[PDB]
RNA sequence: AUUCCUGUUAGAGCUGUUAAC
DNA sequence: TAACAGCTCTAACAGGAATA
């Protein structure tokens, strides 16, 4: 009488390196083989420009230094495998930045800073970038630090310096990578210079890895929202961001505001539709035209009929349409018996209703393991003894719970933000999420579409 | 194979109390004076009333009592999905009807019902259990106690027990936590319960999960659907019956 | 903000069910 | 429109580092 439908388990999605090497573990594949984008000449080298207070720029030549060196993990050691400096890893070189290359952030930055005005400081210190707009055909990415005496202007009700930071930057084309006292504190070295080289590799060129065995045919739609909060209401911040491996050998992974106001993050049918009109044409422009055999629209919360209505009515018969909530806080958790040293593996699903699956994007995950190989990986121990799982309700559904399950579990490992193993969530609702408080913080970036690149 | 926290609730439909009212009343109403006469018997608005016809006697005068007759929820799990207020009316039913011959506290945080080990009766028998599941290295551990670098602050091993709709199915779910005896002040056992929890990977888990369930149902599940009641001595009660062994799936 | 996502604290939105206005 | 209920989300912090 308790004995539900028999689950299943999505094998973990294998990493696709340079020149077609596959493997599941991303540090491992990236120090064993190179990045996806090794076999050609994205990045010809990755040239870094400095901007950071006058005192503080000893603090990124030594991260930078420290990124050329090799470092050994010391927390995590059972995941982490050992870093072999910038060049030895990513067959590019780290190039330091020349004098010119390397710019000071005036001290009306530190003035409004000790003001706790992030609205000009972040103006400021897109204002210190003036040289290196200029100059931007001899820097790839430029390295912003944040000193601990800005932390009044770094997070407060309304604002979010980061986000307006790579708001500023990003109509100007220039990709930043911003380093905090986080960085530079946190005991594990491996940890951070690996997170800080994957993130420049790819916003300095790009694509560290890509998904192994991933079907060129599919685009991937994530809406999330983002709520401002109004003196009298509330106002709500839905964007999109696509996925899909376009002919072009480049990953394709953009964000852009599904958009005047919304009081609900709910879509209406000539709002949903019309951003699936700008969201299909984003498909054919990278697909020398060719319409979409499949769509997977991920949301946050459920689709009303309307939003349905939109859906099938902004893609052809032809296109098969599937719309997937994702309920991340469930009540349901798995233990794994056969009680087991370690829990219910990293894509294991178990089908609930017809339209109810339980998809566990953490769990334990086999051959990632450095350290005594055979012991699984649960990457989330500190955080819990157990996974949770995700809840995949289906407003649109054939048939078949593996299909969207292989879907967004492979959607989980290409955050090239993300230093860990993976996500719990698919890179479709996190790039949404972070474009989402990025167009909630900045209003005027609705009209154009933006890269992972300029937001990660 | 893979064990979820649900045991399934094979209780298909419940018999309640109607009482009819000579004016109309509102849901705020009804709960502040449940809470003002704090009746044994559990009341929803949709009246419905489980318990005995005494306890609703005391919180409706006759004046505004037309009659009291019998509602059949033929569906549960249709009618819970249907309404919020049937899923809690159902959900503190089944609570109720499990937390009554047993000397475990009974605690709500935010509106989960939680099954709190007493301070007083921690020593008894049937938590040697629990005891074993929460001690370190074989030895016998503690269920209760006072949080380590906390002036007063306290705290047990509870469960919270949920109520699900899924389907057509209806699942008890439970989740051990730690409760912490000042509801408002758990804040300060963050540290305390994150460490206290760290370390309880899918074995001690299991052994908790099993140790409370054969708490609140006396037996282990296997082959077992123990009847529990609520009131059982009052004329409308509500007998559910649930299966002893949780959820559980074996993959293809 | 190299990261992760766990807790805490609140809130909002969706649905309903009543009472209505 | 005003409560009520449940479900599920974001927002804002704090917080520690993968079987001990
Ligand atoms: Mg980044």
């Amino acid at each position: 009488l308790s004995q539900l439908a028999a689950h299943s388990t999505i094998p973990e999605p294998l990493l696709l390196f340079k020149d077609n090497r596959t493997d599941t573990h991303p540090l491992r594949g990236l120090s064993q083989y190179g990045p996806y984008s090794a076999c050609f000449n994205l990045p010809g080298q990755v040239r870094l420009a400095y901007l950071a207070p006058t005192e503080h720029m000893r603090k990124l030549d030594a991260i930078v230094r420290e990124l050329q060196n090799p470092a050994t993990p010391k927390e995590a050691t059972n995941y982490y495998v050992e870093y072999g400096g910038f060049e030895k890893v990513f067959k590019v070189p780290l190039v330091m930045p020349q004098e010119h290359l390397r710019c000071l952030a005036l001290d009306e930055c530190h003035g409004v800073a000790a003001n706790g005005n992030g609205l000009a400081l972040a103006d400021k210190i897109v204002q210190s970038m003036s040289g290196l707009f200029r100059q931007k055909h001899a820097f790839d990415v430029l390295l912003v630090y944040l000193p601990a005496s800005w932390k009044k202007c770094f997070e407060y009700d309304g604002f979010d310096l980061h986000d307006r930071i790579k708001a500023k930057v990003a109509p100007l084309n220039l990709p930043i990578q911003i380093i905090n006292d986080t960085a530079l504190t946190r005991q594990c070295r491996a940890n951070v210079m690996w997170g800080v080289s994957v993130a420049l590799y790819a916003k300095a060129g790009g694509i560290p890895w890509k998904l192994a065995d991933w079907d060129k045919d599919e685009a991937y739609i994530g809406l999330s929202y983002a709520i401002k909060k109004n003196a009298e209401g509330q106002e709500y911040t839905t964007c999109c961001s696509q996925v899909f491996d376009p002919d072009g050998t480049g990953f394709e992974f953009v964000a852009y505001d599904t958009r005047d106001r919304k009081g609900n993050p709910y879509l209406s049918y000539q709002e949903m539709q019309s951003v699936l009109s700008k969201s299909l044409h984003l498909y054919q422009s990278s697909h020398n035209g060719r319409m979409p055999r499949k769509i997977f629209i991920h949301k946050t919360t459920h689709f009303t009929e309307d939003e349905i209505q939109g859906a099938f009515d902004s893609f052809s018969s032809s296109t098969e349409i599937e719309l997937v909530q994702i309920i991340q806080s469930t009540n349901w958790y798995g233990l794994k018996v056969d009680p087991a040293s370690y829990p219910v593996d990293r894509g294991l699903y178990q089908p609930l209703t017809e339209s109810e699956c339980l998809l566990w994007t953490q769990g334990s995950v086999m051959g990632v393991n450095q350290q005594n190989p055979g012991q699984p990986v649960f990457k989330e121990a500190a955080l819990t003894p157990l996974p949770n799982p995700i809840m995949l309700r289906r407003f649109s559904g054939n048939g078949g719970w593996h299909a969207t399950c292989s879907s967004i579990l492979a959607l989980t490992k290409v955050d090239w933000n993300n230093n860990t193993l993976y996500k719990k969530l698919p890179v479709t609702l996190v790039y949404s999420q972070v474009f989402a408080d990025v167009v909630k913080q900045t209003p005027e970036i609705v009209n154009e579409i933006y890269d992972y690149r300029f937001f990660m | 194979a893979l064990r979820t926290n649900a045991l399934p609730v094979v209780t298909q439909s419940i018999r309640c109390g109607v009482v009819t009212l000579a004016s109309p009343i509102t849901f705020s109403e009804l709960k502040e004076r449940i809470s003002q006469k704090s009746p044994k018997a559990l009341l929803t608005y949709t009246v419905l009333f489980l318990g005995g016809e005494p306890e609703i006697r005391k919180i409706f005068s006759n004046d505004e009592i037309n009659s009291i007759g019998q509602y059949y929820i033929d569906e549960i799990a249709q009618s819970v999905a249907a309404s919020t207020f049937l899923k809690s009316f159902v959900e503190e039913a089944i609570l109720t009807a499990l937390l009554r011959e047993k000397p475990i506290l009974h605690r709500v945080r935010h509106r989960t019902h939680y099954a709190v080990i007493p301070n007083a009766s921690a020593k008894d028998d049937r938590f040697l259990d629990l005891r074993k599941a929460v001690g370190f290295k074989g030895d016998l551990g503690y269920i209760t106690g006072n949080v380590t670098n906390a002036k007063e602050l306290s705290w047990a091993e509870a469960v919270s027990i949920r109520l699900e709709e899924r389907g057509g199915k209806l699942w008890i779910m439970l989740k051990p936590e730690i409760w912490i005896k000042p509801l408002d002040r758990r804040e300060e056992a963050t540290d305390f319960i994150r460490s206290r929890r760290r370390y309880r990977f899918n074995q001690c888990s299991y052994q908790i999960l099993d140790a409370w369930i054969k708490i609140l149902f006396g037996s282990i599940g296997g082959g077992g659907t123990v009847n529990i009641s609520c009131f059982p001595d009052a004329e409308f009660k509500a007998e559910f019956e649930i299966g002893t062994r949780t959820a559980f799936s074996l993959g293809v």
